[PDB]
């Protein structure tokens, strides 16, 4: 039992405990019939501000409610939680400030330290898992209910090694959902790469593939629908799964992904079905695996990093500055592949998850250099224009064709090149033409006019045109044929 | 595809359709009731197939526009732009009419066409085949004849008139 | 039982007929808000709030009110089903 | 040295931990406001925050301060360039 303060009484009458104030003369004046006990102080390790847990009995029933320092110190404020049973009046909140503030001095609440988001927070990392917490001595405050749901997901569930055999081994070289788990494992490792958040998605099983990447840690209950910012400062250094990405409007996701970029601050990978894109696609059975084997992988892998740290980072240091020399975009991400790519080579050390890293990697980074369009914008630009004139012969002059009759020149056939006239491709361009066109030249698409001019001048029939000479050869790398 | 992301809502009404035919006295046929409204569904509902929707639209739009059509059978187009090249075999529509029409979803329909097996692609895996009349190469989206029929088209510019 | 807030009715007699107002607690447990039932016919005043409000927590100290438990909603809140 | 005003930093121990803490003038000098560091470990209510700002403005007067004149950009701000 707890103490009561010097100048405090408590009666115990048919009507319920009493907590009088003792006047001598000695008189007793009635506070309250809640008495507050104050059993817990809470200090967000990041705010290191406080707060409290205020423990009162209703009539046999029992009564804990979070609390802020201001509302037990404050009259006016602790008047506000007569809406959760607190017996107290504008009367009587004086004298209940003042039993509060003994009663604290007399019997002092449990101090905790308290983080409310996971990851690197300031010297910390917290773990969302109650058998790594135990041992840290510090709590997971989480008020925001679909976090702790989310925590809950956390949870681990089956054995290792049948991770490893029911669920890993079915897809030890499926390159697209490989390099997602790598995704969702190397998340932890951006603050310690100095490496700014990106993401890995997957478009064109999809959903299969997501919920599967969740078994690294947890549940398929990770995984989420497309706020961002809020769920990506708590997963903080641990990776985000968003799932149908269809089912949503298009000016929302890119938003979304463009905020989710920037950096409360997070350092995180976001995977989903500075972008690393895995767009080949890649069954009953072996979700009863991963549904019937929980994350234990993930925690692994952690342990396995944590071992050789300093080993890790020299590796990392060495494929970051080897993807740096590697097209300009594939280059911006030259630390991410760094990043997924040790992240396959520490998973390699793990016992029952040996595999071919560098080949996986390897393979998906061609994939993109392949298949993803948007990584040589002067080249789709290109491409786009000359399906246009494609569908445009009666605007094009030039050689086997009929004299352009009616409106404008859009080129001039040669058999060595098309001339795209200088107006047609500021209509496509406008303010990217300098660029663009410097990109073709810079990439050898066109031939030259003397001046050092991208502009050839070119003649058909009885006129000289001024415009892009674009090579046979890039024509027809690009699947057309102008010619008669 | 988007039928079986409704599959537990299906199940769902089927369980309900099984709970009621217990009751006392509201016996009745849940498995054909069910069943039916899902085929009815399945065929008359267009949006659940809005890759076949689009395209049906597009042959929509050509059938009005066959003084921009060339190929067999076809006068040369002489004003404007082209927009497809007839084969016997196929209607090539070229790329830029098939990017006026699908603008930014051009790669996720085209990608379901030729899942669904619309179209005849090209030499290097490309979805786009190379297609020859007269003596010019156009390069174009080649729809099979089978599909125009199916949904109800007959681009051939050769009938006799007297019919 | 969704919020485990609370609220209150409060019976009075207006010269013989009965008013029953649903009232926060803050209302009743506050002079400044207490005083806000003026409108619904109570007799209260800027100077008698206060002895209203400790008249109030003693009448309710001494006949206790009694405890429903209430939703809002139907269906699943919490552990039951609200037909 | 820009706005020629003033603020502090309040030490105190939360039993045997030292907390020192950026404080306004205002937030020294004025009970209703000085309440507002409860949440950072002061121990402080609306019952004691006057006879607390009296003991501040005592203990000031008996143990000045050290006075330190801060900049909170770089270059030329008034007459001086800070580095």
């Amino acid at each position: 039992q707890e103490i009561i303060p010097k100048g405090y009484e408590i009666e115990h009458h048919q009507c319920g405990i009493a907590l009088n104030q003792l006047i001598p003369s000695d008189k007793k004046v009635f506070i309250t019939s809640t008495i507050p006990q104050i059993t817990e102080r809470f200090e967000d390790i990041e705010s290191n501000e406080v707060s409290f847990n205020m423990l009162f009995y209703d009539n046999k029933t029992p009564v804990n409610i979070a609390v802020s320092a201001e509302e037990i110190s404050d009259s006016r404020q602790l008047l506000k939680l007569v809406n959760k049973k607190l017996d107290v009046t504008s009367s009587t909140s004086t004298k209940l400030v003042d039993y509060i503030n003994a009663s604290k001095r007399y019997n002092p609440p449990l101090n905790v330290k308290v983080a409310t988001r996971l990851g690197h927070v300031k010297g910390y990392f917290i773990y969302p898992y109650q058998e790594v917490m135990k041992d840290s001595n510090v709590k997971l405050f989480s008020n925001d209910k679909g976090f702790q749901k989310l925590i809950d997901s956390f949870r681990s569930k089956g054995t290792l090694q049948g991770y490893s055999k029911k669920v890993f081994a079915q897809i030890k070289d499926l390159p697209m959902v490989m390099v997602m788990l790598y995704a969702s494992l190397g998340s932890v490792l951006l603050r310690e790469f100095g490496l700014q958040p990106f993401i890995v998605e997957i478009s064109g099983g999809k959903t299969f593939t997501l919920n599967l990447v969740s078994s690294v840690w947890g549940t398929s209950d990770l995984i989420t629908t497309w706020s961002i910012e809020s769920m990506a400062s708590f997963l903080n250094s641990f990776p985000m799964f968003k799932d149908d990405t269809r089912n949503t409007h298009p000016k929302f996701v890119t938003s979304a992904t463009y905020n989710f970029s920037s950096g409360k601050e997070w350092r995180n990978i976001l995977i989903s079905t500075r972008v690393v894109t895995l767009q080949d696609p890649p069954f009953t059975t072996l979700d009863k695996s991963f549904r019937e084997n929980y994350g234990t992988l993930g925690l692994a892998f952690i342990k396995q990093y944590e071992s050789k740290k300093d080993v890790y980072k020299n590796a990392f240091e060495s494929y970051q500055r080897y993807f740096n020399q590697k097209n300009e975009i594939m280059q911006r991400l030259g630390r991410a592949f760094a990043l997924l790519q040790v992240t396959g080579e520490v998973l390699n050390d793990i016992d029952g998850f040996e595999h071919d890293h560098f080949k996986i990697i390897e393979q998906a980074y061609d994939s993109m250099v392949k298949n993803n369009k948007t990584i040589d914008k002067p080249k789709q630009l290109l491409e786009e224009l000359l399906q246009y004139l494609d569908a445009n012969r009666n605007n094009i002059a030039g050689d086997g064709y009929s004299s352009v009759k009616n409106g404008d020149i859009k080129a001039i056939y040669k058999r060595d090149y098309l001339c795209i006239l200088g107006e047609t491709v500021k209509e496509k361009l406008t303010h990217e033409l300098q660029t663009i066109t410097g990109q073709w030249d810079k990439k050898g698409y066109l031939i030259k006019g003397e001046k050092d001019r991208l502009q050839k001048q070119v003649k058909h029939q009885t006129v000289k045109y001024r415009g892009f000479a674009i090579k046979q050869e890039v024509l027809k790398e690009l699947g057309f044929d102008f010619s008669n | 595809e988007i039928m079986q992301r409704l599959g537990r809502a299906f199940a769902l009404l089927q369980v309900t359709g099984e709970v009621l035919n217990d009751i006392d006295g509201f016996e009745h046929d849940h498995f054909k009731i069910i069943e039916q409204a899902y085929d009815s569904m399945v065929k008359n509902n267009k949006t659940i197939d809005k890759p076949k929707q689009l395209l049906e639209e597009l042959l929509q739009y050509l059938d009005a526009n066959r003084n921009n059509i060339a190929g067999d059978g076809y006068s040369s187009v002489k004003n404007g732009d082209i927009k497809a090249i007839y084969k016997r075999d196929y209607l090539c529509i070229l790329g830029e009419t098939v990017k006026e029409k699908l603008t930014h979803e051009l790669q996720t329909i085209t990608g379901q066409w030729d899942k669904k097996g619309y179209l005849i692609k090209g030499e290097k895996d490309r979805l786009q085949k190379q297609v020859k009349h007269q003596t010019v190469k156009y390069r174009g989206f080649a729809i099979k004849q089978e599909v125009l029929k199916e949904l109800g088209f007959d681009f051939s510019n050769s009938y006799n008139p007297n019919s």
